[PDB]
């Protein structure tokens, strides 16, 4: 409580650079895991379509996958537009 | 009858003579440099946050091309 003060004290007075390092350091660990946009980020590497999506055989009683490309079942990407 | 005539000083004298040293401030405080600094760093974060999300939009959008041209 008052000598962790006393020692950023002294190394802010001797070496900034450091002190410098180990801040930007520590937010870089810490705030990642406390950011709401970290799942965001994922949903927006997912919705990347690098390979061609295969159609399923129907089956029959697949009522969420869609039959076309704008029927309203499948993933929807409207949460990304307005981001 | 001519009278003497040699290199004097002016009467009186002559006038003053700076020989100290003359440094000035001349500078900002160092809570005010840092503050730039963090201000331009964070409205340059922000910046380039909606340019690469729309980035990736147009990405997206170049792919489906891509998939819909596939077959
Ligand atoms: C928690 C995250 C940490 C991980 C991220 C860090 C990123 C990279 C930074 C680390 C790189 C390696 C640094 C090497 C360590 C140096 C050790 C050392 O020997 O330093 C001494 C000096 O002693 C020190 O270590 C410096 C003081 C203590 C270290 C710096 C401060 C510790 C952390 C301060 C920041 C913490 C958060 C900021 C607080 C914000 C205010 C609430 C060198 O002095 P000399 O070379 O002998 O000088 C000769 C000429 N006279």
């Amino acid at each position: 409580a008052g000598r962790i003060a006393s020692f950023l004290k002294n190394a802010w007075a001797k070496e900034p650079v450091l002190v410098a390092s180990f801040a930007i350091g520590g937010l870089a660990i810490i705030l990642p895991s406390l950011s709401p946009y970290t799942n965001y980020a994922i949903r927006i590497n997912r919705a990347t379509p690098y390979n061609y999506p295969v159609p399923l055989r129907d089956d029959g009683n697949m009522p969420d996958v869609p039959s076309h490309p704008q029927d309203p079942q499948g993933p929807s990407l409207e949460w990304l537009k307005n981001l | 009858a001519s009278k003497v005539k040699q290199d004097m000083p002016p009467p009186g004298g002559y006038g003053p003579i700076d020989y100290k040293r003359n440094l000035p401030r001349r500078g900002l405080s160092g809570y005010s440099m840092f503050a730039v600094g963090i201000g331009t760093l964070l409205f340059g974060y922000w910046s380039m946050m909606k340019w690469n999300r729309e980035r990736r939009r147009l990405q997206i959008e170049d792919f489906e091309a891509r998939i819909a041209l596939m077959p």
